[PDB]
This record gives C-alpha cells, structure tokens and sequence, in this order.
C-alpha cells in the first residue's frame, strides 16, 4: 500500500517522486522524505499567476545582497518558484 | 554537497522555505 | 413598578433597548476580563455592555433635559460608540453634550417638539458623533 | 465565620463558578478543534530529555505528570520555550524547536484519559498534536468539576450565611428580652 500526506491533509491512505525536492507528484511537493511532504498541494489551488511574481521578487533579492547564506535562503526560494 | 549546505544550512530551513513558496503561490 | 407609563415617548424609545442590552450584559460580566478565546456574540454583548454602562455615569449639579438624555443614550443603543476606549466615554460625552448644546440646539428642539428621534435627526446625530469620536479619540 | 466574611467569600466563588463554566466552554471548542486536527496527524505520525507540555495551568495532572528545554512555561517553573498551547501547534513550531537544538508526552485515550533529520521535527510535531488534545480535554474536564465543586460550596455557604443570619437577630431579640423583664 501507498500512503501520501502532508502534517495537515491525508491523499493516500507507480508513484513519481523527484528528488525531497520541489516539484510534481503523478501517481505538488514542497520538500520532505510512505511519501511525507511539509506542503503537499493540488494543482486546482495553485496559482502559479502569482508564483511569477514569486520567482520575480526573489530573483530581486538575489541581486542584493550581499552577506553569505541569506542568500543561500533567497536561492532556496528561487529553486521551489522555479519549480 | 548542496550549496545551502556551505555557509550553513540544515534542510529543515530547506524544506521551511520551501514549503512556504507552495502556500504563497 | 410605575415603569413605561411615568416616561416621555422620546425616552421610551430608547430606554427598552437600554434595559435589554444591560440586562444581556448583566449574564456575561463577571468574565469580561477571563474571556479573551470566546466568540464574537458574547464579545458584542460585552462591548455593547461597559459602553452602555459609561454612558449611565454622570456629574453631580447638572440634571439634564430628557432630549439630551436621550441623545445620549440613542448614540450607546444604536452603536456609534463600539470602538471607543472605555475609559474616554465620561469624558467624550461631556465635551460631546457642550458642543451639541451650544452647536445643535436645533438638533435638540426637534428631539423635544416632535417627541422622538427621526430619520432626519438619525442621520444628523450619526454625522456629529461619529466625526466627533474620530477628534475626541487622538 | 461573621456575615461580611460569608458575604465576600459567596460573590468569591460565585464569580469562580461562571469563569470555571466559560472556561470549560473554550476548552470543548478547543479540544473538538484539536481532535478534528489529531486524525490526519496520526497517519502522519506513523511513519536529551526534554518535556513537552504548555503555558496553562487548571488542566489537572498534565504539567505534573510530564514533569535542558522544555516546551511550555510550566516545565520550567516546576523544574526552554514559552507562548505554547494557547493556540493550537503546529509543525512550524517543531521545527523552532528542533532548529534551537526519548520524547515526554502526553497521549491522547478519550475526554477522560491520557498516558504518559526531518524525522526528528516528525516526532517532535507528533508528540505537540497529542499533547494538546489531552490538555484541551483535561482543562474541560478539570474545569467542568470546578465549577460543580463551587456550585456546591455555593449551595454550602448560602445556607451557613443564612443559618447565621436567623441566628444574629435571634440573638439579639433574646439580649433585648432579658433586658426588659
């Protein structure tokens, strides 16, 4: 048996995972090790016309600033909007 | 080795940080 | 025991929804100050409550004409006084029935020669307590 | 003993009566919030000391039971993080705490009983969704008790004032009588 869930919703009680690391689940993950994910979301909630200006604004940061492993936050947060 | 993992950083801030760009988006 | 039937139409307008929002308040008091998770129905019952309470206090040597009585108490009822700080109330309807005696005595006579708060006397008490809260509160 | 100390001592524990009710009435929507919450963080759950507990007390044995950190004001008053149990955990506030650094907690049964890498913020998420519940569940019910205990002694010293009450003016009449004749 396959269980899949997040610490807030249960989806599962051949399995795509990447690898965890941002990306698509086929059977969204934000990040984790039974699949467990911090964020494990649809796909009908996603919105993805913001996530563009998520990935802006953090590109934005970027070109700070500056001071190491801030930084390496920012590119954490380009890696997960990317995706 | 992971380039978050140079100055700092633990995966907990990793999977923190990504977490939080799926709720904002 | 004489009750209604000893009061002006003016003050028996507002003196029933008075005695019920007190009487409502009355069952919820002894928590105002152990109930900062409880729901927002009784948090109103509450906030209507120490309002309608502040309102009720009043200096010695100054009795007032029932008009500016209920000027008064119809601004408590019909909730225009929700967000201000308990503790400024005394002090707002103070410097608020001196500006509306001097300023709106106009205002005033209508309450007493029609007996009762219209729509058109509504509209102008809404107009001087809220602008005047907004002053007072800085 | 005398009237006036009845007389504070009843508008005392009158006033304990409705808190302890309103008390147990925050405590029921917070525990149903809490078990409405624990199922999907059971299956979740599945796959140093330190001591988890809270910041509140009147829940009856839970700060005691599970008692260098320590989740909740309590554990380290008794024997470190605060602001914990007023509102429900999450898995933010386990990964605060692993990020800071067996597991003590207490396991939720029913409304009555409880029992004493990225895995580690796992368990520690695990032990504060169980935690919880049990102390939501314990303050209704401990509160619950309370509030009949003072019911109780309501009922008790209502009829101790006016026991005595009927006593003083028999008293009195009888000093006065004696005086007369």
């Amino acid at each position: 048996s396959f269980t899949f869930a997040s610490p807030t919703q249960v989806f599962f009680n051949q399995v795509d995972v990447p690898t965890l690391r941002p990306g698509l689940v086929v059977v969204f993950v934000s990040s984790g090790s039974q699949l467990l994910a911090e964020e494990a979301v649809t796909l009908d909630m996603l919105d993805l016309g913001a996530a563009k200006a998520n990935l802006e604004k953090a590109q934005s940061e970027l070109l700070g600033a500056a001071d190491e492993a801030t930084r390496a936050e920012i590119q954490i947060r380009i890696e997960a909007n990317e995706a | 080795v992971a380039y978050w993992r140079q100055a700092g950083l633990s995966y907990i801030r990793y999977s923190q940080i990504c977490a939080k760009a799926v709720r904002d988006a | 025991r004489v009750g209604s039937a000893a009061q002006t139409r003016a003050m028996k307008q507002v003196a029933g929804t008075m005695k019920l929002e007190l009487a409502q308040y009355r069952e919820v008091a002894a928590f105002a100050q152990f109930g900062s998770d409880l729901d927002a129905a009784t948090q109103q019952l509450l906030s209507r409550g120490v309002r309608l309470t502040e309102l009720l206090k009043q200096g010695q040597y100054s009795p007032m004409a029932i008009e500016e009585q209920v000027a008064v108490i119809y601004a408590g009822v019909r909730g225009y006084l929700d967000k201000l700080e308990p503790s400024k109330i005394t002090k707002f309807e103070n410097a608020f029935l001196s500006h509306v005696i001097s300023q709106h005595q106009a205002l005033l006579s209508k309450i007493r020669t029609d007996g009762k708060i219209s729509e058109e006397s509504d509209a102008k008490l809404k107009e001087i307590v809220t602008n005047f809260l907004a002053g007072f509160e800085a | 003993a005398t009237l006036k100390d009845i007389t504070r001592r009843l508008k005392s524990i009158k006033n304990i009566q409705k808190i302890t009710k309103s008390m147990k009435m925050v405590a029921a929507a917070k525990y149903a919030r809490a078990e409405r919450e624990l199922k999907p963080a059971r299956v979740y759950g599945v796959g140093l000391i330190i001591g988890v507990s809270s910041d509140r007390g009147l829940c009856g044995a839970i700060h005691s039971s599970v008692a260098i950190i320590g989740v909740g004001d309590k554990i380290r008053s008794i024997l470190t993080f605060k602001e914990v149990g007023r509102r429900p955990p999450t898995f933010g506030d386990a990964s605060v705490i692993a990020l800071e650094l067996s597991i003590i907690f207490n396991r939720f049964r029913s409304v009555i009983s409880y029992k004493t890498e990225y895995s580690l913020a796992n368990i520690i998420y695990y032990s504060l969704k169980e935690s919880t519940t049990s102390e939501q569940s314990a303050r209704m019910t401990a509160m619950d008790n309370a509030s009949k205990n003072a019911s109780e002694m309501i009922d008790k010293l209502t009829l101790t004032f006016n026991r005595t009450r009927q006593a003083v003016i028999t008293k009195e009449l009888i000093e006065i009588i004696s005086g007369a004749a």
